[PDB]
């Protein structure tokens, strides 16, 4: 069994100037994304919202408005820095839900004890004809 | 350290075996073409050296070379335009009659009844008429000769073989290593001081030996055969004495620092001369004469292989300040090592020099005769502003490119580059308000004045007759100009252009230039360039400030600086790229250009260009802008439509040509909207069934047919438009101009 | 926020590290003086309900369309004037 | 044309009360939440 | 020509942008959309184009047809 | 050594930055001394306030610039389409506030720049709108006949 | 010459050098046989 | 002979009563 | 909320996964084929669908589809 790493709130921050592309109203009142992860230097890095920011020793933490900010982050730390991270969704009411290390390893590299959902057992032309599923409300390929 | 010559010796051989492979210089392009996108890859990355080699030092050598070469072409064109003037042209009779006859150089081949666009120029000569001003250049050189004209493309001729060899020597026997590109203070030192001081000096020696004389006794009224050859004007100072008479003391006054005894050929009246209508040659071997002093002397700041100077980069980063941060700390390290971002600056400011080029010479013509030939003037002025607008649009793409590519967050930490792109959101909207703000204000005075007439109330119109908008700032400027002679400018006899004020000068019947008046239309036009400016501003700086990253897509940089889009998610991601920017940019460009030419071309012949009588002055239109450029209406009917009469009746005539490509630019036009409207998967169904057509018969291709890909359909689409546009304006502007004037 | 240092976000104070700032409105309750408050309050007093805000409207396209029965011509405006002869055309019409 | 004051009424109510009381009502409509 | 020749993605930067600005403009925080702006789709703003082309087209061709019949005969 | 660009309230992952003059103490004494920042008095008597600013506001440009401007009744003429206009404004007030204000949304709150908890504001609410759109009302249409008698006492105009 | 003349026989030299032989060939044509409107024997 | 007033009026009042059915069909294709 | 099916052409190459900007896309184990993993999309409500795992796919036809539907503010990408 896996278990998902507690959102640390108390984790320093990297050195950075202030940006204009941050948090906005969609994080007070929808939801803001941050990401976590374990630098062994101070280093300069790219900031998702542009600019350059640096990173401290030890911990590192940044929020950012969407998840697809955090996986570039994420993905460049570990193509230009070999350093891995986490990821987690927090909701403005106070519950935090963990992300995209959900079982420990990353999606790309198999786990043995996932969800294979959303995986049809055909071919894409064996879908149904659209006049056969027609007033339904489902598109051919989730039949 | 130490600036000093280094270089390789023999690094390329030189044979023709990769002339036998193409592709050769990207990997990408390896394993042959397996489709047509191989053969458009093959053109499109031709000169993108970056993904050809990964070295600074073989980027640089190519880059020089492509420069030698690129010198050798224009060498090649310089020659041509010299033997065409030598061989096919006029111009011996020109300069006897430069009033009356017509220019040309360049004549037709009789074959499918062609020989009609030979048009009766006069001196018993049959040709184009040019409009490029070489006539005026050559007079102002002072050649009136046949055999110099021709002797001068031979040499350029030979210069051009001398530019190839170089380029081949430096890329195949001595190519330069990095640090030999990298010494910017050598480089600057010498481009001010070597090349601009001493050839501003070379050419006010020229002038001062050749132009001086031969253009005085031009202006006395002299046939040019018996003009005395430029040589023996330069051989002794006795002719010399007889026209300037300063020449009988010699060098003696010069380096005994009496030089106000130069002051009969280093003069400074202002204004121009009266028999030709351009600007004193006196003034410009003075003006050309004080530049190459000036810039001999700012080809010493910089420090080279000696302590004296200062060095570009403790002049950088000693500029910080409280509001900035670090300030300059990067920029020398990123144009030391980016050849993009010095191609975007340099593109920059030399579109702005051709802009600036254009207007000062319109503005006061520095050619003899080139003020009473109104056709080259309009297209000189036209030619110089789209050059300077595409290589405006050529700067922003270069900086998105250095942007994506060469932007390296390490070392552009918390300085000038990092300020701007922290803050981008605010440059990019409050440029957007402002876009808005001027749009408002400028075509919706256009579109008031519309509905006001069209309403049948001309009082509520912005006009000079009702609702005035004067340019109280620019009329002002004017009027400190028309008096700045004898006042703050007490050595000028004149002021430097007749625009500002004063008396029309007149020449052969003509108007060389009048002051310019400013009313409500130009207030409204003047604006509207700002707003067509400010919105090519922001497609442009919009593209460079989100090359790197947005909240959108925030990995964009990964994606690279030319790529199509990201999808169809996120609501539709297309044209997400600065490369698309580039070509949102350059039709704004084709836009705020074309009106700009369009307000200059309408000003001047409702102003400025006619003829006079001895009681007033006659011009083209009959001073219709005042009262009709403040309406889109007017636009359309008293210059799109009134001046289109001389291009569409131009057929049977000369200007058939003209005509020709005046409804063939409409064509092309029209055709790049096939490829700026539609998409690459209809394209590509169409091709399907036409493979199954060929495959029907055998005939299939091994390189597969696959339709453009989206960037190139859109590549395609902005080069068609704005060839189209550019053509259908040129044919338009020179067949109303030579036809009428 | 708990930003001591570098730490600028707390589940137990999440509510200053999302950005939910007032960034310039202030409490204070004085602001204007007496009687005129009472007057304006007065003035305003039944027409805060939505339906009476609404019936306001009513009213002012009332006015609009009482501008087009008596108004435009008071102030003359040429589509109410009278004519001036007429023209023919281009070939015999009217 | 009779009744000439028809219009001058009419005009005004198509082109200002109707369309803002239609554009007020729409925008009301599409953002009633429960209806 | 404009929703024809540009497409959506250049307008969805530019429209968060300006939802940058309104949503910290001083002032005009007070008030917020109901719902989000975001740019127009690719098939929509492809109809808008479309639709606008043809309205120019017709009202163009009409306004010339009837200027030039009626102001002639 | 003089710092005058910072990231707001210490975060730099918000979308503001510190600037002489976004938050200069003249400037931001200003803006929080303006009305529509005003959280502890009546929203009324604010949309008063409003109302009679934007109505004396909205006469100048009908005054000088309108199609009747080159006649003795402008004046008139123009307090009657500021009337106009304050009941189009006060329409889009009455249907924005009752398009954003349908229900109730309690989340997160709001804190001032030092570390101070406030309420959320009565502006914000289905009443306190109805308040600031009653306030406007009288307001605007007081502001415009203001701005017409104005005409008439002023001694330049 | 052998990578000269593959040069030489590569698509664009080819076919920059056939238009121009085949635009040479029918403007001596026209020059020769002018206004040829018709195919008359 | 150009039509007279109360032509008008009637005519106007049965709009208003088509409008009326037009305004049922509506709610009616609604529902 | 756009769906994002797999389908047993799948070689298990795991381009779809990597090519993902969002995380919807994990392998999961299978016997179909040489690598015996297949694609799943159990975080289909973070797909912005910008069809980048189409784009990786080598199998042709492609096995990761993508198909547009309902539109989210995580689907339309929204950071405001
Ligand atoms: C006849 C002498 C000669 C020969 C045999 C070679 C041979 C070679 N050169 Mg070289 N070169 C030469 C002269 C020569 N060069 C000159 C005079 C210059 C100065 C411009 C250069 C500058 C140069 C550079 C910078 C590079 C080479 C490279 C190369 C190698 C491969 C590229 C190539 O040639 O593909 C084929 C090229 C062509 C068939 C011609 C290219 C297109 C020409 C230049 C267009 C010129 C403008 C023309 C008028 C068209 C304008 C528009 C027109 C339609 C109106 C190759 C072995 C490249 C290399 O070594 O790879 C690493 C390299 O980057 N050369
Ligand atoms: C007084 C010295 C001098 C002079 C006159 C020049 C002149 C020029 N340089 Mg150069 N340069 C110099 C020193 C000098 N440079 C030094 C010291 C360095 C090392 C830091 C460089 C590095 C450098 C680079 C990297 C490049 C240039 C380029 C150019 C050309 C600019 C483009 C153009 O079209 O201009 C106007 C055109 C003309 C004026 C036509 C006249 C051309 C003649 C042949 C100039 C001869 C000057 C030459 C230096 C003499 C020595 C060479 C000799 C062996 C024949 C121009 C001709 C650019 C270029 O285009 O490459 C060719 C470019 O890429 N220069
Ligand atoms: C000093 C001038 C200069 C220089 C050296 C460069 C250099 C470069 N540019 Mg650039 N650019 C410039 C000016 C310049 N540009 C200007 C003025 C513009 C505005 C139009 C642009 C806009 C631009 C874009 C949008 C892009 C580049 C790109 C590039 C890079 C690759 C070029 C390439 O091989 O593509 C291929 C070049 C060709 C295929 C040549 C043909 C191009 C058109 C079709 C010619 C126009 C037709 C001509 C007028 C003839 C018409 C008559 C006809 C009927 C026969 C290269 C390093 C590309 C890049 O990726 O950067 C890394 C990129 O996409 N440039
Ligand atoms: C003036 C504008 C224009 C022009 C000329 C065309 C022309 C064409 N369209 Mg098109 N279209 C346009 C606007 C235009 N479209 C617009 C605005 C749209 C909406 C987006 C469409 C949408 C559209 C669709 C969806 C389709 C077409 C198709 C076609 C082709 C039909 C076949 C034909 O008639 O052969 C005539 C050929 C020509 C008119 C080309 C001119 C001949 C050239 C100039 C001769 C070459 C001489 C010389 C070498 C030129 C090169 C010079 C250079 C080397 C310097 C044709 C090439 C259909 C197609 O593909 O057919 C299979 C197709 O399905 N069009
Ligand atoms: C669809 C047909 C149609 C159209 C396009 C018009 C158009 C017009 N009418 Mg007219 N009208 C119509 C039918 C129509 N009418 C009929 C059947 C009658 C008989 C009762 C009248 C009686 C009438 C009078 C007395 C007057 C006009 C006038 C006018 C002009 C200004 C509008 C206005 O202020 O009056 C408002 C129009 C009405 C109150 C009745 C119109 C009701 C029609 C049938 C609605 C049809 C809607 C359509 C089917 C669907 C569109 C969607 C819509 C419901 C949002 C305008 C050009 C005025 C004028 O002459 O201008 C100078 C004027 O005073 N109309
Ligand atoms: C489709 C219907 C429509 C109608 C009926 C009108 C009618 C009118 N317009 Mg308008 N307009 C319209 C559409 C319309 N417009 C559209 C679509 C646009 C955008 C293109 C404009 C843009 C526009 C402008 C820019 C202007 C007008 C103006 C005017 C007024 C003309 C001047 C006048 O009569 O003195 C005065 C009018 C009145 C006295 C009547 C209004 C106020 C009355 C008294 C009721 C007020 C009630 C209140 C409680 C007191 C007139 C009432 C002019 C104007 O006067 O500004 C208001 C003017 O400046 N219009
Ligand atoms: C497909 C359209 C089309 C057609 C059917 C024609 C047909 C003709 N043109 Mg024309 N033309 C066209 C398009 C066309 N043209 C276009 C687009 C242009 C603009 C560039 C012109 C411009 C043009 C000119 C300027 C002239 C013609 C002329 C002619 C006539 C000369 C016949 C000839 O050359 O002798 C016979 C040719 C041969 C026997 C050679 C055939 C064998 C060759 C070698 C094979 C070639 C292999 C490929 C002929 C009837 C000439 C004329 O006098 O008109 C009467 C002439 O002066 N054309
Ligand atoms: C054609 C359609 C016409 C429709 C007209 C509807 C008008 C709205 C209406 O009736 O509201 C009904 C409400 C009554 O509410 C009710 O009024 C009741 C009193 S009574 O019933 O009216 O006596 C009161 O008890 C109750 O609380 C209250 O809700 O009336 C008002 O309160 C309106 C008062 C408006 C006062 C200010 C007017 C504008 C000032 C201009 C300033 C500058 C002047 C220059
Ligand atoms: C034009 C505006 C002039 C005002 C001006 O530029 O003053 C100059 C101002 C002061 O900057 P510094 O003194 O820090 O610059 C000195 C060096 O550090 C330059 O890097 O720079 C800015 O504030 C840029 C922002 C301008 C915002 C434009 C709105
Ligand atoms: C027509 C069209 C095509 C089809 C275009 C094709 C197949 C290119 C046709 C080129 C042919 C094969 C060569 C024709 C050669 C001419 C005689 C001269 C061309 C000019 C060259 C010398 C550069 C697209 O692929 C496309 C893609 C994306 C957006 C719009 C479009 C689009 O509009
Ligand atoms: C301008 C523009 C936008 C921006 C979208 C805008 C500016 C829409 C905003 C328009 C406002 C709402 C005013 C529209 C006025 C209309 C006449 C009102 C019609 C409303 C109907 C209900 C009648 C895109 O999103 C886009 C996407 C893809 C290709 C091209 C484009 C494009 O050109
Ligand atoms: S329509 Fe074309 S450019 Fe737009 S998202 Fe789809 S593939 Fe990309
Ligand atoms: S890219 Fe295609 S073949 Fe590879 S794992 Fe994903 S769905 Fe399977």
């Amino acid at each position: 069994a896996f278990t998902p790493p507690t959102l640390q709130s108390d984790t320093p921050s990297p050195i950075f100037g202030g940006s204009t592309g941050g948090l906005l109203s969609q994080a007070q009142v929808e939801e803001f994304h941050v990401i976590t992860w374990e630098s062994k230097k101070e280093q300069i890095f790219e900031m998702p919202t542009g600019g350059a920011a640096i990173m401290r020793q030890g911990p590192n933490l940044l929020k950012l408005a969407r998840k697809e900010q955090c996986l570039a982050l994420l993905t460049q730390l570990r193509t230009k820095f070999k350093i891995d991270g986490y990821i987690y969704r927090v909701f403005p009411n106070g519950e935090v839900q963990y992300l995209h290390p959900k079982d420990g390893v990353y999606p790309e590299k198999v786990n043995a004890g996932r969800s294979g959902d959303n995986t049809n057992m055909r071919r894409i032309g064996q879908n149904k004809e659209p006049v056969q599923i027609k007033f339904s409300g489902k598109i051919p390929a989730e039949f | 350290k130490k600036v000093k010559i280094v270089v390789d010796r023999n690094p390329v051989a030189t044979n023709f075996e990769k002339w036998a492979k193409p592709g050769h210089f990207s990997r990408t392009l390896s394993k042959g073409p397996t489709t047509t996108t191989w053969i458009w890859n093959l053109h499109a990355d031709a000169h993108d050296f970056d993904t050809q080699t990964s070295d600074l030092e073989e980027i640089s050598r190519k880059v020089f070379s492509a420069h030698f070469g690129q010198l050798g072409i224009i060498f090649i064109w310089l020659s041509g335009m010299y033997f065409h003037g030598a061989r096919f042209s006029n111009y011996e009779a020109w300069l006897t009659d430069p009033t009356h006859i017509k220019p040309s150089a360049q004549v037709v081949w009789p074959i499918v009844g062609q020989e009609i666009l030979n048009a009766d120029v006069g001196g018993g000569f049959q040709g184009l008429q040019i409009t490029s001003g070489f006539f005026q250049l050559w007079r102002a050189a002072g050649i009136t000769s046949e055999l110099q004209l021709y002797t001068t493309a031979i040499g350029a001729l030979v210069m051009a073989a001398a530019m190839f060899f170089a380029g081949w020597f430096h890329y195949h026997k001595a190519a330069p290593k990095l640090e030999w590109f990298q010494n910017v203070e050598s480089m600057l030192n010498h481009h001010l001081g070597g090349l601009l001081g001493l050839g501003s000096l070379a050419w006010a020696g020229h002038q001062i030996h050749v132009s001086l004389p031969i253009n005085k006794l031009l202006d006395a009224g002299v046939d040019p055969k018996e003009i005395p050859l430029p040589h023996e004007f330069t051989l002794n100072p006795e002719l010399m004495a007889q026209l300037y008479p300063s020449f009988s003391k010699g060098l003696a006054p010069f380096f005994t620092l009496d030089w106000a005894q130069y002051s009969d050929f280093l003069t400074f009246q202002g204004g121009l001369n009266p028999v030709t209508g351009g600007l004193w040659l006196t003034d410009t071997v003075h003006h050309h004469l004080a530049i190459a002093v000036l810039f001999l002397i700012a080809g010493h700041q910089y420090r080279t292989n000696w302590g004296i100077g200062s060095s570009l980069k403790e002049i950088l980063e000693a500029h910080k300040g409280p509001f900035t941060g670090e300030g300059h700390k990067g920029l020398y390290e990123i144009l030391t090592t980016s050849w993009h971002a010095q191609l975007a600056i340099n593109l920059a400011l030399f579109g702005s020099l051709s802009i600036i080029v254009a207007h000062h010479m319109y503005a006061m013509p520095p050619y003899p005769y080139l003020a009473t030939d109104y056709g080259t003037q309009l297209s000189l002025f036209t030619h110089h502003m789209w050059i300077g607008g595409f290589c405006i649009v050529g700067a922003g793409a270069h900086a998105a490119i250095f942007m994506v590519r060469d932007y390296d967050p390490t070392n552009n930490y918390n300085n000038l580059l990092d300020r701007v792109l922290r803050h981008r959101d605010a440059i990019i909207s409050h440029l957007n308000w402002v876009c808005i703000f001027l749009g408002f204000h400028s075509f919706g005075l256009y579109i008031h004045n519309d509905t006001m007439s069209a309403l049948g109330r001309p009082q509520d119109m912005f006009s000079d007759t009702a609702i005035q908008l004067q340019p109280v700032f620019a009329q002002w400027v004017q009027n400190t100009h028309f008096l700045a002679p004898g006042f703050t400018a007490p050595n000028a006899l004149a002021s430097t252009s007749p625009s500002w004020g004063g008396d029309v000068v007149a020449v052969g019947g003509k108007v060389a230039m009048m002051p310019i008046s400013l009313g409500t239309a130009d207030f409204l036009v003047h604006h509207i360039h700002a707003f067509t400016i400010h919105v090519t501003v922001l497609i442009l700086l919009k593209g460079v400030l989100y090359a790197r990253s947005s909240r959108l897509i925030p990995d964009k940089a990964n994606l690279g600086f030319r790529f199509p889009c990201d999808g169809p998610g996120r609501g539709g991601t297309c044209q997400v790229s600065a490369w698309d920017h580039v070509f949102l940019g350059l039709f704004w460009m084709y836009n705020s250009i074309s009106i700009v030419i369009f307000h200059f071309s309408w000003k001047m012949q409702s102003d400025v260009w006619g003829t006079v009588s001895a009681n007033g002055v006659s011009h083209i239109t009959g001073g219709n802008f005042a009262q009709s450029a403040n309406t889109i209406n007017g636009w359309l009917r008293d210059f799109l439509w009134a001046q289109s009469s001389q291009v569409i009746q131009s057929y049977g005539s000369a200007l058939s040509a003209y005509g020709l490509i005046f409804l063939g630019a409409h064509f092309v036009w029209a055709f790049s909207l096939m490829f700026l409207f539609s998409g690459r998967g209809y394209w590509q169904e169409l091709i399907e069934s036409i493979v199954w057509a060929h495959n029907k018969l055998k005939v299939a291709p091994a390189i597969q047919p696959r339709a453009l890909s989206i960037t190139q359909g859109r590549a395609v689409g902005v080069a068609h438009y704005l060839l189209g546009g550019i053509a259908t304006t040129w044919s338009f502007f020179l067949a109303r101009i030579l036809a009428v004037g | 926020k708990y930003g001591e240092e570098s730490r600028y976000f707390d589940l137990k104070d999440l509510e200053n590290t999302v950005g939910s700032w007032d960034m310039y409105g202030q409490e204070d309750k004085s602001r204007y003086n007496g009687l005129q408050s009472e007057f304006f309050e007065r003035a305003a007093n039944g027409l805060s309900r939505r339906e009476y805000i609404l019936g306001l409207v009513a009213i002012g396209g009332a006015g609009i369309l009482a501008w087009g029965g008596k108004g435009a011509a008071d102030v003359r405006l040429p589509t109410v004037g009278p004519q001036q002869p007429a023209q023919v055309g281009p070939r015999g019409r009217l | 044309m009779s009744a000439q004051f028809l219009p001058s009424i009419l005009v005004p109510l198509v082109g200002l009360v109707f369309p803002a009381v239609a554009m007020a009502s729409m925008f009301l409509y599409i953002e009633k939440e429960e209806i | 020509f404009m929703f024809l020749i540009s497409w959506r993605g250049y307008w969805q930067e530019l429209i968060e942008t300006l939802a940058w600005a309104h949503e910290r403009t001083p002032l005009a925080n007070l008030v917020r959309w109901r719902d989000k702006p975001v740019a127009l789709s690719i098939v929509q703003a492809r109809l808008v184009g479309l639709t606008h082309f043809s309205v120019g087209y017709v009202l163009t061709y009409a306004a010339f047809l009837i200027a030039s019949t009626s102001g002639k005969f | 050594k003089v710092q005058v660009v910072q990231p707001v309230n210490g975060d730099p992952f918000i979308g503001m930055l510190e600037t002489p003059v976004t938050s200069s103490p003249a400037i931001a004494w200003y803006l929080s001394n303006l009305p529509a920042y005003r959280t502890g008095v009546s929203p009324l008597l604010r949309g008063v306030e409003i109302g009679l600013a934007h109505g004396y506001l909205l006469v100048g440009p009908f005054i000088k610039l309108g199609p009747l401007r080159d006649v003795e009744n402008v004046a008139e003429i123009v307090g009657c389409i500021n009337g106009a206009a304050t009941v189009l404004i006060l329409t889009l007030c009455l249907a924005y506030g009752a398009v954003t204000f349908q229900g109730e949304g309690p989340q997160v709150g709001v804190k001032t720049l030092s570390g101070r908890s406030i309420p959320r504001d009565p502006l914000q609410s289905a009443d306190g709108w109805n308040k600031f759109t009653a306030g406007f009302a009288v307001g605007g249409l007081s502001g415009a006949a203001w701005g017409y008698l104005c005409t008439q006492i002023l001694p330049y105009y | 010459m052998k990578d000269f003349t593959t040069y030489l026989s590569t698509a664009p030299v080819l076919t920059l050098l056939s238009v121009t032989v085949v635009a040479g060939l029918l403007i001596e044509i026209n020059r020769f046989f002018p206004d040829a409107l018709i195919a008359a024997f | 002979m150009p039509i007279a007033d109360y032509q008008v009026f009637t005519a106007l009042f049965l709009a208003l009563a088509t409008g009326i059915f037009a305004v049922r069909l509506g709610v009616a294709l609604y529902k | 909320s756009h769906t994002v099916k797999i389908y047993d052409t799948c070689i298990g190459c795991t381009q779809c996964v990597r090519a993902c900007p969002t995380d919807v896309l994990e392998m999961v184990p299978w016997d179909g084929c040489k690598a015996n993993q297949i694609a799943s999309a159990p975080r289909t409500e973070d797909c912005v669908g910008c069809k980048r795992c189409e784009s990786a796919c080598p199998t042709d036809f492609l096995s990761v589809r993508v198909y547009l539907g309902s539109e989210t503010t995580r689907s339309m990408g929204l950071a405001y």
